């Protein structure tokens, strides 16, 4: 093929010496035999012969013009004489060999040096790679190819003729007489022969011929032979009548599609090859994506460009590589024309029945049917549309029906990317397809069920949201102002319609969940399919942009508690924080949705600290040594001043949070409150206990969960005391039951971390019921167990609060009596009491100052190794301390 | 309130791509606004420890601009670099970014030196036996190479790497 | 630091260039790394000395003996006490009593070291085996001697031999002292000398144990108070 | 250095043992399979060992038939040798030894299997036992293996009472699967159900292995339809 | 993950389509035979075999271990049962031991797994019709119907579509030959199709007559003609 | 830092079993100690899981027979085959040699299991360690031995096998001296009682203890004794 590409005077002989060999083996016997899966040993030289046709016509070009004639009564002749089904693509790759030479643009010169031309001497080893004389006109005057109207007036003949042949052949034998197992192949080679003239004639067609009907942009402009402009080629009849050819295809396709589905069902290979047909058919106008990337007679530009591409040198090429530059830059121009139109009743036809074939429950039917269809939706717009309007219609009549197997290849289509991802902006279909799953979930048969559930966990987890928030610079828009500061009234009423329709898609987000949540109200044996049901209801009610608070969301996930399941439980308590956390980040915005998006905005409890006073860089040491009137608190880790001060620092102001909040705010956070009764704790702290059995965790969610309890107490919103929390706290504390002693723990974290919400006499209160309580759990006996629970409260707690917040927690651990004992034995209550406060210390980092009374009290002098590793161990961190 | 956590993917893509557009950014901060050097570097040094760190230390290598007034100069926080650098063990998060930020200021120093806008720039920053280096910070830099290459391995990208040498 | 690698280096049953096989060298020197045991042959009895590891006060006894009986007229000694080293012990205790009751006479010390080392050639049923021994013994022919078995399945006969922690000096402190004149009491005295140099000078019951071979007892080790004023006339000896 | 036997057994669908005052039941889950894979087989949950003990598997059927065979070899060779039937934990110490030797001998594979035996005999009474690949075994009040473990022993825990009935015993068996199933409702044909009680009103020990119109009818007692 | 016999495996999926039928009253097993020339005399080598009379195989794969796995299995189902119990094995003791069979190659080293899935049918007197489909593995499932082979997901497909509890053998049958037509890679007649039925008994298959308690052999292979005459209407 | 040369396998040799002592740390804390005339050995017991039964839970400390007793620390399924290999060889002994089995041969036989288990290579070794006490037969002198997964053995006059089990061999070494041992069986008692009340994984469910006492009397003391015994003072 490479030989007839460089010089066309070849072809003549060798395409006659070529089909008078393949005449000689289809009347010696090859493909006589039948077989699917093989090339028989007796076809080998017909497919040599015929893979050396294909081949060498794809490069024949203007030469099939003298042979034309000859060439189309061989094509009749082979596709009358060989039907061995492996044969029949080998055979029909002749037509789009032939066609697709007479109508592409490209290359066939890409010598080294042209043509035994010019002259730049005969020290020439290199190709002129370094010479810089490489880039010239003269040396790079590529003689390329482009379709003559000879070429253009054979390749309608042969397109015409052959599409023709093949239509009056498979209507003559369209009866259905029998399945004879060569009945299946004549139809499957004439339509393979239908489908070798679609792709190959392809660069004829026009994606838009559609549009104009019985001034426009282009910048990707390939070589067309009809015209660029409408008028151009709406003048020329041999227009109409390359697109007159592909609308009698596509209607026969449809023709076929309902006589192998009234007479050949189950046959699985003729409707694979339909579908190949109605991809080419759907995919190639004006461009080629199928024998676009295999190897072909064609020099590889990303082959040749890793022989000759150097790093900081511009182009180092020989005249091979920009000739196939160029013919990639023309190729590229071709694929990058749009083929995205508007369908044209008979796309919307054959697209109906590709839908069809991909709810077939034959697999080897349905897994092309679904690359066709998702090859399809790129093709057409507003397809998405159409597809979702047939599909969920069909699992409503197959859960009607109780049609198993095709329910789970509804599923199986629900999950393809592409509809997958178009469901998630779907707000008015979204609704109509999760009551659908939710009863798709009832389905006991196959995997139906376990598929619904995860497109269900795939719609609440992955759910868009509207964004009715914007914090950009002027600076992004005002470059590209056009001049008129008149006719841009535009942008305003985009704005409007933007605001309208973002409205309208919550609307529907909010009435779900009103609708589900009914049916959450309703069905007392809806069962344990409640799970995506109250975690769609969080993802919305925590949305923050818009979502008003509703306080029956919380009382109908609030009352989930009736259910004992530790999963609905885990996440009615994980929702109901989730919730609150909303209305409290309500209140500090003061019902501006902005300032979760602004740098400049700190909630009124943040102020900034000058931190480059003359006396704050002392001021810091004193103030972090305050525990009785502290002046501001740092939460998390402090950073500022560890290097040096000077900037603006932030920190937590001393006083109780205040909530401000509005009337709706009001009701749903006293609905909470009227609900977290003493019954209610003790239900969910018992059911938290028994969860945590086997894996014995610490959870930061239970502990911002009793952080709320204390706002909602605090509030006045719940009628708990602070008194009651450490009777719950006191009531856990086994010292058997790991379980029970991390949910007391729990409750000791949450007391602490709710400090910012409780007023001074609650304070007063919690530093004596900790200092009990400490002193009781630490002082007398600590079994390894409860040293876990407690480490891990001491390493976790100086990270999560100000521990000046209390008067008495830190106080506990620097004060122990005994830590440091040379004779105490009890070796191990010593190690304890020295790693709990070596964990506050390393955790309260350059903090805590005055702990250097410590240093006197460090015996380096005990009986003991394990005590004598933990002053070690001390010591490192109090010289880590200081030495900042 | 606080809205991103590095140590989570989403939010660590989130800075990474920031810290790039920072990077490319960086040479249209404004020579003319003359104290934007000292007021940034005052902020980011401030702002050190070793919780902030890992964030610290890339904002510092990208949207720090290298500006070279008579009186403020980018080589003036080489010393500081190197404070943190010779203080610690060979580490793939601390070390990167030291390579990083002394490679391209050495690759920008070089380049202006070469164009016709040092007369404005680069004037009075002197390209020495080891460019802008001091004869211990190159002493320090191949000694710290070659634990790399015999002993640690702490490299992650090695164009970033060879940048200053 | 540079590295000195090979392409013939864990080579296994296989020749390098040279005719080298590397694994059964890289054995034979790991007998370098162990505890230091120390053999003295005299005309008066095989002296064996071995570095004890300190133990808690209140271990009473335990199981680990790296000086191990075979027969009354045979002993051991190892620098470390993996299974090889019981299966070679185990092997030449089933080798003694096979030999015994089959001519009514004691074993040759050569024919039972010869046995351990078919052993390591066999690999108990080019690879090494187990661990280096000291063997000592008396018999009538070749009267006292001192035998190094190697991992190898190869040995040698000293007059005197050091093996474990201490290889280059402790074998060069010994030629410089052996006479063929020693007495065993001297003999005695220099292994506890030996053995004080490479400890980094320590010296207590609690970490040197000694025996010996004569005709008259057998292999015999000595009791921590034996070897006590054996130490104490160490002390005042080098101290005169 | 057995830890993913016990990962196998973890997805092998579930069972359920819960003993009474006055009896034990073991109920199990079969796992939803093709539509022609035959059911009607001897590869079951619920097995057998003697007239006094019962089993329910975790785990490759493969590996528990050739134990569940050594234990009724092993149970009829008790019986013919002592003309008094096997002690429940004789049965699960000699099947705990057994899988105890396949884990620490390296020329074989660890049994990807965990059987929850439920028995009677009077050197103890009623006892339900639970053994896995480690061949280590425990006593139980109540216990589950298999597929949602951790869900189904938080509601073993809150609602089991020492004092129950066997009737308790079933509805809180059957009321724990309708709680934790993976198929939105419970029906006859994925479940196998079993009870040990003291006879009919004499002394003997009755097994019921259940079929499954019985399986329907305590359903239909216990509101599950 | 994969290893040897996931690659066994591959050559089963790779092998010529056969399939299992179980009916109220009988078996199939059925397959196409393959011709490597059409010289070749296809009547010389058999793809359907007999174990023992009440007992039949089928595979798919490679046609020289399924060959030498006959043999065996035939050695088997002999020094095991005839020659100590006097009688011939019921069709889950001859599965088993097919699949310890499989099982020892894939387990000794320097010996690769079978490349060959079989489907074994037959009858027993406790658990009456039987089909089971043994893997390279040496693992064994029992299957209402089932296929093996490159056509086995149509095939399964349409064996889905069309078992029921009620289907008599002469239906299975019908159902049979529709679902290797649709696979069929040479020509459907009735010398590439090869077809066995465990059934009723066939006392004239006995080959002798008199002692009342034999009453021959369950299995039978359909001549070429009895498959002629059932495509005709098929 | 024995790289030395940038060296790596100059001995091209390996030997380990410390996986399995790692895991005989981990495990509950066994101590035992002698007395004058008495040995007493006590052994943590686990928390139970609130749906076990309790009924048939075996006491962790093991009798082998009349005059000997085991524990362990390490695994408790390959405890289960040591205990049953020492019962049945104990048993083989009884049978075959008219007298009892004496405490040192059971312990050099258990040893011998171990030792087995290290050597044969196709075996892991036993996940545990042995705490073998009591008196020989005909004697009164207590005898008190240890076996690690290695196949070592010892004999000690106190010692404990745990994961807190440096610091009660440091109190242990502290107030035990072999010129004057705890005589009396109250004074052993109570000093593996200030043992097992310092450094164990204790809570409301918390240890087993047995004494041993000369000529096959074997005693585990009840709840109730465990508890006498806290006779403390403090400020």
């Amino acid at each position: 093929a490479a030989l007839v590409r460089r010089n066309n005077g070849l072809s003549k002989e060798l395409v006659r010496t070529l089909l008078f060999h393949i005449k000689e083996q289809i009347k010696r016997g090859a493909g006589s035999v039948r077989s699917t899966s093989e090339i028989q040993q007796r076809d080998v030289k017909l497919v040599l012969y015929l893979t050396a046709l294909n081949d060498v016509l794809r490069q024949c070009h203007e030469s099939l013009l003298e042979y034309s004639d000859e060439l189309i009564t061989f094509m009749k002749y082979l596709y009358d004489n060989v039907t061995n089904p492996p044969l029949d693509v080998i055979t029909s790759i002749v037509i789009h060999s032939a066609l697709a030479t007479l109508c592409t643009t490209e290359i066939t010169d890409c010598r080294l040096f042209p043509e035994d031309s010019k002259i730049p001497e005969k020290d020439r080893w290199g190709g002129l790679q370094f010479d810089p004389r490489r880039f010239d006109k003269q040396h790079l005057s590529f003689q390329w190819h482009v379709p003559s109207s000879d070429e253009i007036t054979l390749s309608i003949s042969i397109l015409e003729s052959l599409s023709e042949y093949c239509i009056n052949n498979v209507e003559e034998l369209m009866k259905a007489p029998r399945h004879d197992s060569e009945y299946g192949d004549m139809i499957q080679k004439y339509v393979l022969v239908m489908t070798h003239t679609l792709s190959g004639s392809s660069l004829l067609f026009d994606p838009d011929f559609n549009k104009y009907r019985t001034r426009d942009l282009d910048i990707y402009t390939c070589n067309y032979y009809f015209g660029n402009t409408t008028e151009e080629k709406l003048q020329n009849p041999q227009y109409l009548q390359v697109h007159r050819v592909r609308a009698r295809i596509g209607h026969f396709f449809h023709k076929l599609y309902v006589f192998l589905s009234t007479n050949f069902e189950n046959n699985t290979n003729m409707f694979q090859i339909l579908l190949h047909g109605l991809k080419v058919w759907f995919t190639d106008l004006g461009q080629e994506t199928v024998f676009n990337e295999d190897p072909n007679a064609f020099i590889d530009v990303d082959f040749l460009e890793n022989v000759q591409s150097l790093s900081h040198v511009n182009e180092p090429f020989t005249r091979t590589n920009f000739a196939i530059r160029a013919n990639s830059l023309h190729q590229s121009r071709v694929l990058l024309h749009s083929t995205n139109r508007k369908a044209s009743k008979l796309e919307n036809l054959l697209l109906v029945d590709i839908i069809q074939l991909a709810t077939s429950l034959y697999p080897d039917i349905y897994k092309p049917a679904q690359g066709t269809l998702v090859h399809c939706m790129k093709q057409l717009v507003g397809s998405y549309g159409v597809v979702i309007n047939k599909i969920i219609p069909s699992l409503e009549k197959a859960i009607k029906d109780h049609d198993y197997m095709k329910i789970q290849v509804i599923l199986n289509v629900l999950l393809i990317k592409k509809i997958h991802r178009k469901l998630m902006t779907d707000y008015k279909d979204i609704g109509r397809l999760i009551f659908l799953l939710i009863e798709c979930c009832r389905v006991n048969e196959l995997e139906i069920g376990m598929y619904a559930d995860k497109i269900l966990t795939d719609i609440v987890i992955g759910i868009k949201i509207p964004s009715s928030v914007c914090v950009i610079s002027d600076q992004a828009f005002l470059p590209l102002a056009p001049p008129d500061g008149t006719i841009n009234l535009q942008v305003e009423a985009v704005k409007l319609a933007k605001k309208k329709k973002r409205e309208y898609y919550l609307s529907l987000l909010v009435d779900l969940q009103d609708k589900l949540l009914d049916k959450l109200d309703n069905e007392k044996d809806m069962g344990w399919k409640i799970r995506m049901f109250i975690l769609r209801f969080v993802t919305q009610i925590q949305s923050n942009l818009e979502s008003k608070p509703d306080k029956r969301a919380v009382f109908s996930i609030i009352s989930q508690i009736s259910t004992k399941h530790p999963e609905i439980i885990h996440l009615v308590v994980k929702s109901l924080l989730s919730t609150c956390n909303k209305i409290i980040s309500l209140s500090d915005y003061e019902y501006d949705i902005t300032r979760a998006y602004k740098n400049e905005f700190n909630p009124s409890f943040v102020e900034i600290l000058d931190t480059s006073t003359t006396s704050f860089p002392k001021t810091f040491t004193e103030e972090m040594n305050n525990f009785d009137n502290p002046k501001y608190f740092i939460d998390l880790r402090a950073y500022v001043g560890w290097l040096c001060w000077g900037r603006l620092m932030y920190v937590m102001s001393p006083k109780a949070l205040k909530l401000n909040l509005r009337e709706n705010e009001l009701e749903v956070l006293k609905t909470a409150g009227h609900l977290l009764t003493r019954e209610f704790l003790r239900d969910v702290t018992m059911n938290l206990v028994q969860d945590n059995e086997t894996r014995g965790v610490f959870s930061s969610g239970n502990v911002s969960f009793f952080s709320l309890v204390i706002l909602l107490i605090s509030s006045g919103f719940c009628e708990l005391n602070m008194s009651d929390l450490f009777e719950l706290c006191e009531s856990y504390y086994n010292k058997d039951d790991k379980a029970s002693m991390i949910m007391s723990v729990e409750i000791v974290a949450g007391l602490v971390c709710g400090s910012k919400f409780m007023s001074v006499s609650d304070l007063d209160k919690r530093d004596t019921f900790i200092e009990n309580f400490l002193a009781k759990c630490l002082d007398y006996e600590l079994n390894h167990d409860a040293f876990e629970i407690w480490s891990t409260l001491a390493w976790w707690l100086p990270a999560v609060v100000d521990l000046r917040r209390s008067k008495t927690f830190f106080c506990h651990f620097i004060n122990a009596d005994g830590m440091f004992d040379r004779e105490s034995d009890a070796a191990t209550h010593q190690t304890s009491k020295i790693y709990m406060l070596r964990s506050i210390l390393m955790s309260m980092e350059f903090r805590a100052p005055d702990v250097g009374k410590l240093f006197d009290e460090l015996v380096f002098d005990h009986p003991y190794d394990q005590v004598r590793q933990a002053v070690a161990k001390l010591l490192t961190t109090l010289v880590q301390n200081q030495s900042n | 309130y606080a809205r991103y956590e590095l140590s989570s993917k989403e939010d660590l893509q989130l800075f990474r791509l920031l810290l790039k557009h920072a990077h490319n950014a960086k040479p249209f901060f404004d020579k003319s606004k003359e104290s934007l050097l000292v007021d940034t570097m005052n902020f980011l040094l401030s702002s050190l420890a070793p919780s902030t760190m890992m964030a610290v230390m890339p904002i510092v290598t990208s949207v720090v601009p290298y500006h070279y007034h008579i009186h403020s100069k980018i080589i003036d926080y080489f010393p500081f670099c190197y404070s943190i650098w010779s203080s610690v063990s060979a580490n793939v998060a601390i070390d990167t970014h030291m390579y990083d930020f002394v490679g391209s200021i050495s690759k920008d120093v070089h380049n202006k030196i070469l164009s016709s806008e040092h007369e404005k720039d680069v004037v009075g920053v002197e390209f020495g036996e080891f460019g802008i280096f001091t004869d211990d910070q190159m002493t320090f830099m191949f000694n710290r190479l070659q634990g790399h290459l015999r002993t640690d391995g702490q490299i992650h990208s090695y164009s970033r790497t060879v940048k200053p040498f | 630091m540079f590295l000195t690698r090979s392409e013939y280096d864990r080579g296994v049953s296989t020749f390098s260039p040279e005719g080298r096989l590397f694994q059964v060298e890289y054995s034979l020197e790991a007998i370098k790394l162990g505890s230091t045991a120390i053999g003295i042959a005299t005309k008066e009895g095989v002296v064996l000395g071995v570095e004890k590891r300190a133990t808690s006060p209140l271990l009473e006894s335990d199981s680990i003996e790296k000086i191990v009986e075979i027969d009354r007229h045979i002993g051991c000694a190892m620098s470390g006490l993996t299974a090889d080293a019981r299966s070679m012990i185990e092997h030449a205790r089933t080798a003694a009593v096979t030999h015994n009751l089959y001519y009514d006479e004691d074993i040759n010390v050569e024919s039972l070291t010869q046995s351990v080392c078919d052993l390591a050639l066999r690999f108990g049923e080019s690879r090494p085996f187990g661990v280096a021994l000291l063997i000592a013994g008396h018999d009538a022919d070749d009267g006292y001697q001192l035998f190094h078995a190697e991992p190898s399945g190869t040995f040698y006969r000293y007059n005197a031999k050091a093996i474990g922690s201490g290889s280059e000096g402790a074998q060069a402190e010994l030629l410089n002292e052996w006479h063929s004149s020693l007495t065993l009491k001297e003999a005695e005295l220099l292994v506890l000398k030996i053995l004080k140099q490479v400890m980094e000078e320590k010296l207590d019951e609690n970490n040197a144990q000694l025996s010996c071979i004569t005709k008259q007892d057998g292999f015999k080790i000595y009791d921590n108070e034996k070897t006590a004023e054996l130490i104490k006339e160490l002390k005042e000896k080098e101290a005169a | 250095q057995v830890e993913y036997a016990l990962e196998s057994i973890s997805h092998a669908g579930t069972a359920i043992g819960i003993m009474a005052s006055d009896g034990i039941v073991l109920a199990a889950e079969r796992k939803v399979t093709s539509t022609l894979l035959e059911q009607d087989t001897s590869t079951e949950k619920l097995y057998k060992l003697n007239d006094k003990i019962a089993v329910a598997v975790a785990g490759l059927t493969a590996d528990a038939e050739i134990l569940i065979n050594t234990a009724r070899i092993h149970a009829q060779n008790y019986l013919k040798t002592y003309n008094e039937d096997i002690p429940v934990e004789i049965l699960v110490r000699r099947l705990s030894d057994i899988k105890q030797g396949y884990t620490q001998h390296g020329g074989l594979r660890p049994f990807g299997v965990s059987f929850i035996y439920a028995g009677y005999d009077d050197r103890y009474g009623y006892q339900l036992y639970t053994s896995n690949p480690s061949g280590n075994y425990t006593g139980w009040k109540a216990i589950s293996v298999g597929a949602n473990t951790s869900a189904a022993q938080t509601l073993l825990q809150m609602d089991y009472k020492d004092d129950m009935k066997v009737d308790d015993a079933i509805e809180l068996a059957l009321k724990t699967l309708s709680k934790t199933t993976d198929s939105s409702a419970l029906t006859y044909d994925r479940l196998e159900f079993a009870t040990i009680r003291k006879g009919a009103n004499d002394g003997e020990v009755y097994q019921k292995i259940f079929k499954p119109q019985e399986i329907k009818d305590i359903l239909v007692k216990t509101g599950i339809t | 993950k994969l290893g040897q016999i996931d690659y066994a495996l591959t050559a089963v999926k790779q092998g010529v389509t056969s399939l299992g039928i179980k009916a109220t009253n009988g078996v199939v097993i059925a397959t196409e035979k393959k011709s490597s020339s059409p010289l070749a005399m296809s009547e010389t080598l058999s793809k359907v075999s007999l174990l023992t009379p009440d007992i039949g195989a089928v595979y798919s794969g490679m046609g020289p271990d399924y060959r030498v796995l006959v043999d065996k299995s035939r050695k088997v189902a002999h020094t095991s049962y005839k020659r100590i119990y006097g009688e011939y094995p019921p069709t889950k003791l001859l599965v088993s031991e097919v699949a310890k069979i499989m099982q020892e190659a894939t387990q000794s080293g320097g010996v690769r797994p079978f490349g060959v899935s079989l489907l074994i049918a037959g009858h027993d007197e406790f658990n009456g019709f039987s089909l089971y489909q043994v893997d390279p593995s040496g693992s064994y499932f029992p299957w209402k119907a089932t296929a093996i082979g490159k056509g086995s997901v149509a095939a399964k497909t349409f064996l889905e579509k069309r078992w029921n509890d009620e289907l008599e053998l002469e239906d299975a049958i019908h159902i049979a030959l529709l679902t290797l037509k649709e696979s069929v890679e040479g020509e459907f007649n009735g010398d590439t199709i090869e077809l066995a039925i465990i059934g009723d008994e066939n006392p004239d298959l006995l080959g002798y007559t008199g002692i009342p308690t034999d009453k021959g052999p369950r299995f039978r292979k359909l001549t070429s003609q009895e498959i002629n005459d059932r495509l005709e209407a098929l | 830092y024995d790289r030395a040369l940038s060296i790596f396998s100059p001995d091209g040799h390996i030997f380990q079993v410390e996986y399995a002592l790692e895991a005989v740390k981990r495990g509950t804390c066994a101590v035992g100690v002698k007395g004058k005339n008495c040995v007493v050995l006590g052994c943590e017991r686990r928390s139970t899981l609130k749906l076990q039964d309790t009924r048939i839970t075996p006491s962790k400390v093991s009798k082998i027979d009349s005059h000997v007793v085991l524990s362990f620390s390490g695994l408790n399924a390959d405890s289960r085959i040591l205990i049953e290999k020492a019962r049945v060889e104990a048993q083989s002994h009884r049978l075959t040699l008219e007298d009892p089995v004496t405490v040192e041969y059971l312990t050099r036989y258990v040893a011998g299991v171990q030792q087995r288990y290290t050597q044969s290579g196709g075996v892991r070794p036993f996940g545990v360690s042995t705490l073998i006490a009591g008196f020989d037969p005909r004697d009164d002198e207590p005898k008190l031995y240890q076996t690690e997964p290695s196949g070592i053995y010892s004999s000690w006059s106190a010692q404990t096998i745990g994961r807190n089990s440096k610091t009660v061999r440091e109190f242990l070494e502290k107030n035990y001296d072999r010129k004057e041992p705890p005589a009396t069986v109250e004074e052993c008692v109570k000093l593996t009682v200030r043992s097992l009340l310092e450094v164990v994984q204790t809570g409301a469910k918390n240890i087993e203890i047995t004494v041993v006492k000369p000529d096959s009397d074997i005693v585990a003391l009840s709840s109730e004794e465990i508890n006498q015994y806290v006779t403390q003072i403090e400020q």
